[PDB]
RNA sequence: AAAGUUGCUGCAGUUAAAAAGCUCGUAGUUGGAUCU
RNA sequence: CAAGACGGACCAGAGCGAAAGCAUUUGCCAAGAAUGUUUUCAUUAAUCAAGAACGAAAGUCGGAGGUUCGAAGACGAUACCGUCGUAGUUCCGACCAUAAACGAUGCCGACCGGCGAUGCGGCGGCGUUAUUCCCAUGACCCGCCGGGCAGCUUCCGG
């Protein structure tokens, strides 16, 4: 059982559940939070430091160049990966686990991709939320060696992989499915969510493209076939010669009617 | 059981969205109660469960995303659910004295003052929360507060200066 | 650049324009760069006419090359983007560099320890060295500049059009502009190409580098 | 700006300019040859006809006069002249 | 004369003195291109 | 139930009008700008002394009605405020011709940078919708032209 970071940043107190609890130095020393650290030394010292072989991570970071995940995950993830698959090898062997990651599948939508589906607070049509569900409610929910992986990057790397990834609750993930931001410019995807710019081409032109991966290591990802996204129209404007607060007064286009006597800073 | 629901107007979708996590926490965990919002109707429905705790405390509830559709902050209204002397204060600008077209922009624009700079000021000065609506304004705060601001606001749009009010309003503060 | 049957476009060098994103631009135009593109397409993203750029090079190459002393040429980027990158161009020919936050007076205050008079000046971003360009329009000084498509053209003598907000293409472009002027100036011939690779150029983020030398 | 031949320009922005505002001023309208569906005659029809053009032989509404461009009925066949 | 503070040469009329509340309208003033 | 009033929200960087000004439905009347035009006439035009038409609000003469509000005024408190309230506010017919009647900015014509928003008319076009509507049409989307209301930007020049 590999924690990752994110398990600590949860408060997963899942030491009862595996005796295999293994991690890296570097991704329980990064974190800032005090109470994380104040609960670090109360909690048993059951867990136990190392670091993975140069050629288990090398091996790592190609099919990471393969996959397409490659610059959305970090070297402590890097670490996290090479940990948990060199704990795969000397516990199982390694004739289960496969490569040449399976090429993607084209499936449209006319759904909008700010669309609030499996949101809990709301109501499409039933659809409640209970303060006995709040505990429940943490992500999407559905054997000696597991991951506490939170983050979407390592789990859909692990499930394409067709490792088992397990969550803060007993059971593992059968279905994964989250928002990434893909380019039009130069169609290269970001999982990264709170980015705005992209990574090759460098333009502000990422939008909103759902995903979808399964044990199988079969995954689908969804566009959307609206043309309300994909318009130039707010996007030109002549430029003044040279934080979250005011947020939908960026979004309107600046062509447009505003009051006669309110300004734009 | 009782259920409540609260409209959502489309200027407040994306700020309810954005905070909803801050918004259903705080009933869910203090008052026990049991909430939803649905967007075929667009309203926020509150409903009592079965492990409620003080259901007379409800409407207080109701209070709190009441407050957060009439452009009030988290805090503010959270402040509402735990403090129980906090009231609602509502009124247009034309229902004291008829201003049309740019009388009423130069009278919201001296309620706000530079950089909203006046309206801070008489809420530091009277311990209330005011958010001015297109022409609506709403006051957040206990009675003789509520009083206080609607004097300032008031005097305000009779056309008195911003300087005059902001002194006579820290005088009376200090009374 | 006339016809000459030898600096024309090759397969490669469309190929690689096309693999590193220099053609795509962005979301503005302005009205002095209208000649520069082919075409808008319904994306949003005005594309950039990819022989339009090789004859810019071509010029601001011929342009550069025509200083003898390549000690008094400036090139300056205060991006990140391409900082390291306009290091290793002063290791192309050993034209002075200028990278980081620019200091004010460098051009038009004699009384200063860094006091530099270049001929001519190389710019990776006119938006972000407004400063440069402005203390170049006050002492006789000509201007090369990497122009996106939002990119005003004040004092800006050539305009190179192309993406220079992402990493690879302006290190691409360096590494092209680079490539020319060695060409030509007498350093290598044309029978054999570069042996400087392109990514060498690149610029590399301290978190692309921090899981480099894992994969080793 | 500050260089293009005035005299010599490229016929998309001689067509895209106003009718009036060309080097030479000229009409974007035309004359057509209709064909009635019921028949086999030509009729000239100008394409901003006002009047409800007949036919001359079977005595049908050839084109309804609209705003810009009149309407040709559905079934008959045009053809631009010159 | 300075005084371009009487302005034909040669002044002005947003904020300094100053444009009629608006439109029509005779007199007066001015009036497209074209003929060896 | 009745009486008179007034047409909220929609209502805007909107539209129309010579300006003052104009917002419940439907019907009638006659005007009107812009657009489209390979129609017609052929200089019929621009500006205003004299002269004429309209001209917010208040006000004045006569008829009708007075719901609300309300100058003056009568009370009570302290020029401010409250209760009551006359003329007036309302309609019809004549006078008055004044406003910060504002863009504190004559009218007509030509030239002189950019952008994209919007109202109307015209044109061209992939496409989506009237539960994969079985061709057209309305509603959207992209682009262009013309006259507009109105913004942002610029070391055009002043
Ligand atoms: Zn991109």
């Amino acid at each position: 059982v590999v924690a990752d970071a994110g398990a600590f940043l949860r408060h997963a107190a899942l030491q009862d559940i595996g005796k295999n609890i293994y991690t890296i130095r570097e991704v329980v020393t990064e974190i800032r939070d005090k109470a994380t650290r104040r609960r670090l030394a109360v909690l048993p010292y059951e867990l136990r430091f190392k670091e993975p072989l140069p050629e288990y991570v090398r091996l790592v970071t190609e099919f990471s160049k393969k996959t397409g995940d490659y610059p959305s995950l970090s070297a402590t993830d890097i670490q996290v990966l090479a940990l948990t698959y060199q704990l795969e090898a000397e516990f199982v062997g390694v004739s289960h686990l496969k490569q040449e990651p399976q090429k993607v599948k084209v499936s449209s939508s006319i759904q909008h991709p700010e669309t609030p589906l499996h949101i809990s607070g709301f109501h499409l049509p039933g659809g409640w939320i209970t303060p006995s569900n709040i505990k429940q409610i943490q992500q999407e929910l559905e054997v000696r060696v597991g991951c506490l992986t939170t983050d979407f990057a390592m789990q859909n790397v692990l499930l394409q992989m067709g490792l088992h990834v397990l969550a803060v609750n007993g059971m593992l993930i059968r279905e994964a499915r989250s928002y990434i931001l893909r380019c039009h410019g130069c169609f290269k995807t970001t999982s990264d969510m709170s980015r705005v710019f992209c990574s090759h081409c460098g333009n502000k032109t990422l939008k909103k493209v759902s995903v979808t991966v399964s044990d199988d290591g079969t995954l689908h990802m969804h566009f959307s076939r609206n043309p309300k996204v994909l318009n130039p129209r707010g996007l030109r404007y002549s430029l003044p010669t040279p934080s979250t607060l005011g947020a939908g007064r960026r979004r309107l286009n600046p062509n447009a009617s505003r009051k006669k006597f309110v300004k734009k800073r | 059981e009782e259920t409540r629901k609260i409209p959502v107007p489309a200027n407040r979708y994306t700020p309810l969205k954005e905070n909803w996590m801050k918004i259903f926490t705080p009933i869910v965990e203090h008052l026990g109660l049991q909430i939803r919002f649905n967007l075929k109707s667009r309203n926020v429905e509150i409903r009592t469960c079965k492990e409620t705790k003080d259901v007379s405390a409800l409407t207080k509830a109701a209070d709190f995303v009441k407050a957060f559709i009439l452009g009030f902050q988290v805090e503010d209204a959270l402040a509402l659910i735990r403090l129980d002397d906090l009231f609602l204060e509502s009124f247009e600008i034309t229902d004291v004295k008829p201003l049309k077209g740019d009388h009423l922009s130069r009278a919201i624009g001296r309620i706000a003052g530079k950089g909203g700079k006046t309206k801070f000021t008489i809420e530091n000065v009277t311990r209330t929360r005011i958010v001015l609506a297109d022409v609506k304004v709403h006051i957040l705060g206990s009675f003789q507060n509520i009083k206080m601001a609607r004097t300032a606001i008031c005097n305000l749009i009779l056309g008195n200066p911003p300087s005059k009010v902001y002194g006579n309003i820290r005088a009376v503060a200090s009374r | 650049s006339g016809a000459l049957d030898v600096l024309q476009m090759k397969e490669e060098d469309v190929l690689k324009f096309l693999a590193a994103g220099t053609h795509l631009g962005g979301t503005n135009l302005d009205f002095q760069m209208e000649q520069y593109i082919y075409k808008r397409k319904s994306d949003g993203i005005y594309i950039i006419n990819l022989k339009r750029t090789w004859e810019k090079l071509l010029l601001a190459a011929r342009a550069i090359v025509a200083i003898e002393n390549p000690a008094d040429v400036s090139v300056i980027s205060s991006r990140n983007t391409g900082q390291r990158a306009v290091l290793k161009f002063a290791a192309a020919t050993g034209a002075t560099p200028i990278a980081g936050r620019f200091t004010p007076g460098t051009f038009t205050n004699q009384i200063q320890a860094a006091f530099r008079e270049p001929r001519l000046l190389v710019v990776t971003d006119p938006r972000a060295d407004h400063q440069p360009l402005t203390e170049a329009s006050y002492v006789n000084l000509p201007t090369i500049a990497l122009c996106n498509t939002d990119s005003p053209l004040r004092y800006v003598d050539i305009a190179i059009p192309c993406n220079n907000k992402g990493a690879h293409s302006v290190g691409l472009m360096w590494w092209m502009l680079a490539r020319e002027v060695l060409r030509m100036r007498g350093t290598i011939s044309r029978e054999h190409p570069w042996e400087v690779m392109p990514d060498l150029y690149f610029y590399r983020d301290p978190e692309e580098i921090e899981k480099e030398e894992q994969a080793a | 700006p500050l260089a293009k031949d005035l005299l010599h320009p490229s016929p998309e922005e001689e067509k895209r300019k106003h009718k009036k505002k060309r080097l030479v001023q000229s009409p974007n309208s035309y004359f057509m040859d209709v064909k009635c569906p019921g028949c086999y005659k030509i009729t000239t029809v100008f394409s901003h006809a006002q009047t409800v053009v007949l036919c001359v032989g079977c005595s049908t509404v050839l084109c309804q006069p609209t705003g810009g461009k009149a309407r040709l009925t559905e079934g008959c066949s045009f053809r631009r002249k010159q």
